[PDB]
């Protein structure tokens, strides 16, 4: 599924900027 | 008539912008003023600590910036425009900005605090918000943004980890480090990598739009409880973003599928908040029909959630290790930070 797709991306955590 | 009260009221809040922005306010406290509650959070700049006002007992959020540190990352400009864009502005939405000083080692903004934490850790909680709920903070981002772009400001860096909610469920705009005042366009390469419009990873010239790039990015991430574009790595993350294509989750309405092809629109003469109605192609799309634009503004409608208890006033906040305020007996960087 996406959701697992989006766990799976490792970006599920506080996102900094560039 | 609604859109002249609009217009009056953006003509008043510039003049008052301006006034702040061509005489910003310095030095209006002391560190010593304060006792320090608890660390909020840390970055490579320095750290923002929940913080006690000694003579009134008030708290607050003060951001602590080592000068030392900004020199050597290279943020002397963002901190001076952060501070000089938070003393100016003055929106029910945006941060208050209480008082800033220096010392010789350390910058210090000292804002209103906001207990209710940030979206991001509610949103990750409960996983998504229903569409109603999304709705109430993306009108607060849609009221913000019009606010801001009238006042030839790009904001640049929305994200659920940048919105804070306050005592009535009110969402709040905290973070300043990337916003640019500018009438044109502009070209550098910040943001959240999720949030990037097309036009800005394509190093093509970009203006306000790519703010509404990002609340189409927002409303879908709270809506979904994911982003519509993510990736391992910032680089896959770029390719999907330019690909020119977005799935949605099959609970997602009609109407906010519309409003998102809208927002995540690659071409910018289609792009919505872009046109020649400007912000009102959004206001009046059919997922808003049952904002009340003025209550919202006026803060009159009942937030979708007011923020278990453990104990003390900061339970439900993440654990940082506790460290020291070093303020050196020597200056640092003095001519840097002489406008601060």
């Amino acid at each position: 599924t996406t959701y697992a797709d989006f766990i799976a991306s490792g970006r599920t955590g506080r996102r900094n900027a560039i | 008539s609604e859109q002249e009260s609009v217009k009056e009221f953006l003509a008043k809040a510039k003049e008052d912008f301006l006034k702040k922005w061509e005489n910003p306010a310095q030095n209006t406290a002391h560190l010593d003023q304060f006792e320090r509650i608890k660390t909020l959070g840390t970055g490579s700049y320095g750290r923002v600590m929940l913080v006690k006002h000694m003579e009134t007992g008030n708290h607050y959020a003060m951001k602590i910036l080592d000068k030392q540190k900004v020199v050597k990352l290279k943020q002397i400009e963002h901190t001076l425009n952060e501070k000089r864009i938070l003393q100016a502005v003055n929106f029910p939405f945006l941060v208050k900005l209480e008082f800033s000083f220096k010392d010789n080692s350390n910058l210090y903004m000292v804002l209103e605090y906001l207990p209710g934490g940030e979206m991001f850790s509610h949103l990750r909680r409960i996983g998504r918000f229903s569409e109603p709920h999304a709705r109430f903070y993306a009108a607060q981002i849609v009221l913000t943004f019009e606010y801001l772009h009238s006042l030839d400001l790009i904001y640049r860096d929305l994200k659920p980890e940048n919105l804070m909610i306050d005592q009535q469920g009110y969402i709040k705009v905290t973070d300043f480090g990337f916003a640019k005042r500018v009438k044109g366009r502009t070209w550098t390469l910040c943001g959240t990598p999720e949030y990037l419009a097309p036009e800005i990873i394509l190093s093509k010239g970009y203006n306000k739009a790519v703010d509404w790039w990002a609340l189409g990015v927002l409303i879908y991430e709270m809506a979904a409880g994911y982003p519509p574009f993510f990736a391992d790595q910032p680089i896959q993350i770029y390719e999907k973003i330019v690909s020119g294509k977005v799935r949605f989750p099959s609970h997602f309405s009609s109407d906010l599928k519309d409003l998102l092809r809208n927002l995540l629109q690659v071409d910018l003469t289609k792009r919505f908040g872009n046109l020649k109605n400007g912000v009102n192609d959004i206001k009046n799309h059919k997922w808003f029909a049952t904002t009340d634009w003025i209550a919202i503004y006026q803060r009159k409608v009942e937030a979708p959630f007011i923020p278990f208890k453990g104990p003390g006033d900061t339970s439900n906040f993440d654990d940082y290790e506790e460290e020291e305020i070093r303020v050196s007996i020597n200056e640092k960087c003095g001519k840097e930070f002489s406008e601060f």
